[PDB]
């Protein structure tokens, strides 16, 4: 379906689907889920992949788009660079301040993901091995101590 | 008119039936108990449970009434006698349908006025304007469902030659139109893992008169009158098929 | 003339169940249909009642077509083994049939007195026996003022006294002008009551006529049983040389199987030689004529012990 | 910004204690000395339309009894009323009526704050996006807010990255979030009242915090929202009548971990508790689930036991018996069926809800235990109400 | 003797059903039982069959007690309406009954060729007519070597040919020493094959004996008709000299009823003058004797056009 | 012996019924499906034991009551009962032959169903020990045949009393509805509405008045599993009787009803 591919721009009153908080107030990449009805919007990429791993939303025909941080500044991402989340490069373990969960920084290229693994000591991975236990471990190692 | 002359005999013979009286008494007792349980704990939960009870039992009463209307008269030898009278094959079927429909209307009136009286006696501060409208729609839809399965029994009785096979075909009709259709619809929903067309399911919900009764009593891209027109069509097409089967037998 | 069949030939597909039947029932006559080989009795029965149509022929019942609404109001029919609605009473069933036939309800209880169902008229017919169900099926058949009756086995399960009274009622209705067709598989019992017979073979019509005409057409022997006129052995020899059989029974009984063509001379000597005080002379009855007329169209006789 | 001593400083006692008399004043004011000002009824400190009304940068300030009115609304400039710097220490504001469109009481680093018993009734205008915070606590330690009264604000008692403070007796009405916590380690809130708030108590990414005795009357969306919180304790809360706005959930557990949820009371909501798939193995025992349309929502096939130390929860729709007379039911309670999971997975089955085949399927599940999927059952449920003092 | 019922006064409690019935059946007799009012015939049926124990007197069947296996392996019983097992075939039912009676299985073939069921021995009983089920009931009745048959309406629904052949087989069986009891309500039809008749009314046995002794005991008018008589005007009055009433119904169908004491002079009058065609010497049949013996026990003729 | 002749007739008569063949095929395929579900969910042994017990409880009284609802009242109105009474037979011989034939049909259906389920379990689950499987399934066939004979004797009692086949069918339907569904719902309502405060000692002893609960108490002796898998039969743990008393009670349920059927058939004329 071609009506499930267009990314909707973020407004100033858009609320997250899970936390309910104002989305355009926190830094870091955001997340969007476009199925054939209206769009679900998330304030963080780690709050989205948490929504995606639920058994209710897994069997849906929703397209997931994530902000591209290789062509954008971390402080204020722009809606022009919205890449497909299933083909994306997620680096975790960095000390960058996110919004809700782990600091999953998203990219589309090899070199910037390798860099953000380099001078922050994180690990780069793909979409399909994102798990609940890895998300909780990353959140504990980032927001614990 | 001979239609009333056959309908009076059908009224007497149906009112002197032991199985119909037992099933109608159990239906009235269950309706009073459901009204008691709904009043002790309001309106739309009791309406939904009574709709489930009516969907369970009213095909059973309508098939118990008329599974031997044509084949049972043929085995008794009075069918050959009645055709020598100044009578038609349409008039016999129409008189039997009128008599059995009056029996079913009396049964739902007793077993539903009892529940309405129990609801009005037990629960106070519920007034009468919404109750009369909801119960009137409820008994009218129950009579229409009973007439649908009456016409189904008239279809199935004329085809068979022995009374024992008519009971098995009536049991198969009761099983297929109540349990099997919704179970295979649910199995088609599960096995197609959610990419089934959402505009197609409410329009294949119109192919079974039991869910038309539920969609009437649960108020859906369809309007609120095409359900009534579909129920009247389910009466009329099956009555025409029963007449066409009866006119070509023997 | 009620029932004026003029050459019907009913065919249920390729084979013809009824072939070239020419029946002509009179007014105020009694006809008896007999036959078992083919389905010619049942097809002509449905042709008279209007439950069937002739493929090639004409049927005229009471002058008009057999399916007219005015013909069927003056027709009576007693079918085979009919059981009525078992939860209704004996009077409600007759009221229902009188309302369907367009008769008067004031006749109904009179019919309930006429067929002898006066005491059991307020009980359900599921408690009825076979005889009272036959009486109820007769009482619905005499509803209104019928002009033609079709009874199939009317005296099955009835008492012998009720059988005799039923045949007296049949003759009383015949004297007024009605015409009755009785079907029976028992030929002794209707033989003294029918005015005409009709034997049907496998799709064909063998012989129609009175019993005198059938006995004249069929060269059938006469059976004489005597108990000691003068002697068995003295009367054994006289019929043998003239062309008649004399059965050698045990003692004090003479059985004569004679030709009934020369018996007018023969019985004068039997009168002149002894007393007629214990004798019985039987003409060839309906069973012997039925046996001859179905032997004439095939159907060879069985073995010594058979059927 | 004129100093606070520009107004007439009549001095009652000689420990840097002043007493501002009644009357109206104008403009912003600043306290830079360790002063103990105590106003009188009628001392209105109404500014024009802008600026922080009472900027406090001084240790040991015991300002008490003002009638501050109409401060600013520029949130990026933090146009508060009682802006308190980290340079100030031991602030002891108390018992002052407050009306304005901006932040109510903003502290941004002060240790041992004692905001006690203030009425911070905000303006009924704006779309609640820019209403401001009554009692904003940013990077605070050792604070204690007591008996406050916040009304008509945006996400009012907002705690941001605070290690240790106490919340008690705060009545919160007509706000978006009742108490919002973000990154608050070792926290505690006791006996709070929340009425007509959009999501009530939101707890997001905190750890080792104690939530005890707080009430929530006539909320919407969610009663208590639990998001990424760990090693917590939810004991003695009372969530009542959460209406739709979501469908209405008394407790919403999302991406959480080994917490303790005991002795609560979730009543008259469309959903008693919604447990997400990622949050499992929490100690849940002793709660009361009365009057709900659906008690537990757990859309998974992994089994979960909801009774620790042999004692379970109280369920209003539980039909059981206790022949041993020990207080605990003699049969386990299954809150969910397979048809409920089919309805949660595929919403089109909502069309096939009143069908006789649905009741046939439920009877088949009851008669044949092979087709039953593992769920959220608890062995030994209670027979009587464990919490009665929460019902008052 | 086969049946030696002596002094049985069987009661159903406070009322008396049978009252002092003394019936002695010989060997080779085809004695029939007639009666419609009361349960006198049916209680006698269950008394001979051993289904009922007599309250008084003694029933002796084949010399021994009527509930012994040695007399129940030598007894054949054909009931009125037997449905049998519709799922079994014709061979399996007869094999089951032959195994129950202890007969030989090869006879199961021969009896199935003896009545009518050689062609339809493989079809199920649900595809059988009434006559076919009567053939099957006769086939199980003739199992083994029976010495006493107790048939109850053996020719209901049967063929007009198979009725004659069944009575021929019954005559063959009575020519070998077996004794048959026929119960039927169709009195015309069994009167030519029985040797004795027993009429029961109100529980009592009104008359027993042969068909000649019954006519000798019961003074009844002889119903002679001389059809095709040459002259009728003096035939109206020439028979009334000795008390024989001469009543005519057609051109020549006059039924002269005699007094059964002047049979020589009436035949002399008929034969000396006037030439006949077919004289029917209608002796008082079983129907008229039954009517007379029910009238003697207490009964009234029904009105005209009744029952 | 004439008992074997009556049984040989009754076997070939009952094996030609098509409703019996359809219901026995349904029982076999449902047992195979329940065994496959247990093998897929496998430790889930008490769940499939309880499911097989519930399936046999719902289906085998139906098979017995479908066989024997017209054993006596169908012979009397068919005209062959008086004919058989004129044959060299008694009435106990007829009743015993009918019971033996219908019991052989019941045992054949039970053996087919619980052989198909055992074969499916043996072929599906690898490494299954035969020492538990053979013992549990042999207990299943023996107790299922005993329950079928119980309802055979019930059908004989209900058929020897009435004089019409429609009333026999109605009484068979009432007997099937009463012992399977109505008794358990009555016990559940008595337990729930009184909260276990209505004669706590006598209440487990009322399970011996229903053979369909003695059957499940027999078959749930080895593998109890969890307390939620029985419902009202968790009251059966309070019974102080040993395991053989339930077998003796099932045999008594056969014997008392068979003696009552013999008395009714002897009195009936
Ligand atoms: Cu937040
Ligand atoms: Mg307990
Ligand atoms: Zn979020």
């Amino acid at each position: 379906v071609q009506q499930s591919l267009e990314p909707v721009a973020f407004h100033d009153s858009d609320e997250c689907h899970v936390c309910g908080m104002i989305i355009t107030d926190f830094p870091g990449p955001k997340g969007q889920a476009v199925e054939k009805r209206g769009v679900k919007k998330f304030c963080s990429t780690a709050e989205m992949l948490g929504w995606w791993l639920q058994p209710e939303n897994r069997l849906l025909d929703a397209k997931l788009y994530v902000h591209d941080m290789g062509r954008s500044v971390w402080e204020k991402p722009d809606d022009g660079h919205l890449i497909d989340a299933t083909s994306a490069y997620y680096v975790v373990g960095t000390s960058l301040k996110g919004a809700m969960g782990a600091s999953l920084a998203s990219f589309a290229e090899e070199q910037d993901a390798k860099a953000l693994a380099g001078m922050h000591g994180g690990r780069v991975l793909r979409f399909e091995e994102i798990d609940q236990a890895l998300l909780q471990e990353a959140a504990s190692m980032q927001h614990g101590g | 008119n001979q239609v009333w002359n056959i309908a009076r005999k059908e009224l007497s013979d149906g009112l002197r039936n032991r199985w119909l009286l037992a099933i109608s008494l159990l239906f009235a007792v269950l309706a009073v108990g459901i009204a008691w349980l709904g009043a002790a704990a309001s309106i739309p939960a009791t309406i939904a449970s009574l709709a489930s009870l009516a969907t369970f039992l009213m095909p059973l009463i309508a098939l118990l009434l008329a599974y031997d209307a044509i084949v049972g008269e043929d085995e008794g030898g009075t069918l050959m006698l009645l055709l020598t009278y100044p009578l038609g094959r349409g008039q016999i079927l129409l008189g039997k349908f009128v008599g059995h429909g009056l029996i079913l209307a009396l049964a739902v009136l007793i077993g539903f006025g009892c529940a309405a009286l129990a609801i009005a006696l037990l629960v106070e501060g519920v007034e009468l304007g919404m109750l009369f409208w909801a119960f009137g729609r409820f008994m009218i839809s129950s009579t229409l469902l009973g007439w649908v399965f009456l016409a189904f029994a008239y279809v199935l009785s004329g085809k068979v030659n022995e009374k024992s096979s008519a009971a098995g075909l009536a049991l198969g009709v009761w099983f297929l139109f109540v349990l099997v259709f919704d179970l295979v619809l649910l199995a088609l929903l599960v096995l197609s893992e959610g990419k089934f067309n959402p505009e197609l399911l409410p329009w294949l919900l119109l192919l079974n008169p039991t869910d038309i009764y539920r969609l009437i009593n649960l108020s859906l891209p369809v309007p609120a009158a095409v359900l009534w027109l579909c129920l009247l069509a389910w009466i009329g097409v099956s009555l025409l098929l029963a007449y066409a089967i009866f006119r070509r037998r023997l | 003339n009620a029932v004026e069949i003029q050459g019907v030939s009913q065919r249920y597909g390729s084979m013809t169940v009824l072939h070239d039947l020419n029946l002509n029932l009179g007014e105020g006559e009694v006809l008896g249909l007999f036959g078992h080989n083919g389905a010619g009795k049942t097809t002509s029965m449905k042709l008279i009642l209007g439950l069937l149509s002739p493929s090639e022929g004409q049927v005229k019942v009471l002058g008009r077509a057999p399916n007219d609404p005015q013909v069927r109001r003056q027709l009576g029919y007693l079918p085979e083994n009919v059981t009525f609605y078992p939860q209704l009473s004996g009077r409600e069933t007759l009221r229902h049939f009188a309302r369907l036939k367009g008769a008067a309800l004031t006749q109904v209880d009179e019919l309930l007195e006429q067929v002898g169902l006066a005491h059991a008229a307020d009980r359900r017919v599921k408690t009825y026996s076979k005889g009272m169900r036959q009486r109820l099926g007769l009482a619905q058949a005499l509803l209104g003022e019928p002009r033609l009756l079709l009874l199939d086995e009317p005296t099955v399960g009835l008492d012998p006294i009720a059988t005799q009274d039923l045949y007296l009622l049949i003759d009383r209705l015949r004297q007024r002008g009605t015409s009755i067709i009785l079907c029976s598989h028992v030929l002794p019992g209707v033989e003294a009551h029918i005015n005409r017979a009709a034997i049907l073979a496998k799709g064909c019509l063998q012989a129609v006529g009175s019993l005198s005409q059938l006995r004249a057409e069929a060269g059938l022997p006469v059976r004489i049983r005597a108990s000691g006129i003068s002697e068995r052995d003295s009367w054994l020899q006289r019929w043998t040389d003239a062309g008649h059989s004399a059965r050698g029974l045990s003692e004090s009984s003479i059985e004569v199987v004679a030709v009934n063509g020369h018996k007018l001379v023969l019985l004068r000597q039997l009168l002149g030689e002894g007393e007629p005080e214990d004798i019985e002379i039987h003409q060839p009855s309906l069973e012997d004529l039925y046996r001859y007329y179905m032997e004439r169209a095939g159907d060879v006789r069985a073995q010594e012990g058979r059927l | 910004a004129p100093q606070s001593i520009t107004t007439l400083p009549l001095q009652p006692d000689g420990e840097n204690r002043w007493r501002l008399p009644a009357g109206e004043y104008q403009g912003q004011f600043t306290i830079e000395q360790p002063m103990q000002l105590r106003c009188e009824p009628g001392a209105v400190i109404q500014s024009q339309g802008q600026g922080s009304s009472l900027l406090i940068s001084a240790p040991d300030v015991l300002v008490e009894g003002c009638t501050l009115y109409e401060w600013g609304s520029d949130l990026t400039a933090m146009d508060s009323a009682v802006f308190i710097l980290p340079a100030a220490e031991r602030a002891q504001i108390s018992n002052n009526r407050m009306r304005g469109p901006g932040f109510g009481v903003f502290v941004d680093g002060t240790r041992d704050v004692q905001v006690i018993g203030n009425e911070i009734d905000g303006d009924a205008g704006v779309r609640s996006q820019d209403r401001g915070n009554g009692i904003h606590l940013f990077a605070v330690s050792g604070a204690r807010v007591l008996h406050n009264h916040v009304r008509n604000a945006r996400d009012g008692i907002y705690i941001d990255t605070s290690n240790g403070n106490h919340l008690e007796g705060n009545v919160i009405e007509d706000v978006r979030y009742g108490v919002h916590y973000m990154f608050a380690n070792e926290n505690s809130l006791i006996d709070n009242v929340t009425r007509r708030t959009r999501t009530g108590y939101a707890l997001m990414q905190s750890r080792k915090l104690t939530v005890t005795g707080n009430r929530s009357e006539q909320d919407q969306n969610y009663g208590i929202l639990m998001n990424y919180i760990t090693y917590s304790t939810i004991t003695g809360n009372f969530v009542s009548d959460v209406q739709r706005g979501g469908e209405g959930k008394a407790l919403f557990i999302y991406n959480s971990l080994f917490n303790t949820i005991e002795n609560n009371h979730f009543e008259k909501s469309s959903l008693g508790i919604h447990l997400t798939a990622g949050s499992e193995d929490n100690r849940i025992s002793g709660n009361a689930f009365v009057g709900n349309q659906q008690q537990v929502k757990y859309v998974a096939s992994r089994t979960q036991e909801w009774s620790v130390d042999g004692r379970g929860n109280y369920w209003s729709d539980y039909l059981g018996w206790d022949r041993n007379n020990d207080g605990l039911g003699d049969i386990a309670y299954e809150p969910n069926d397979n048809v409920d999971r089919l309805l949660w997975l595929y919403p089109q089955v909502r069309l096939l809800m009143n069908s006789p085949s649905i009741e046939v399927l439920r009877w088949v599940q009851r008669a044949f235990p092979v087709i039953k999927s593992p769920g959220v059952q608890d062995s030994h449920p209670l027979m009587k109400l464990p919490t009665e003092k929460l019902l008052t």
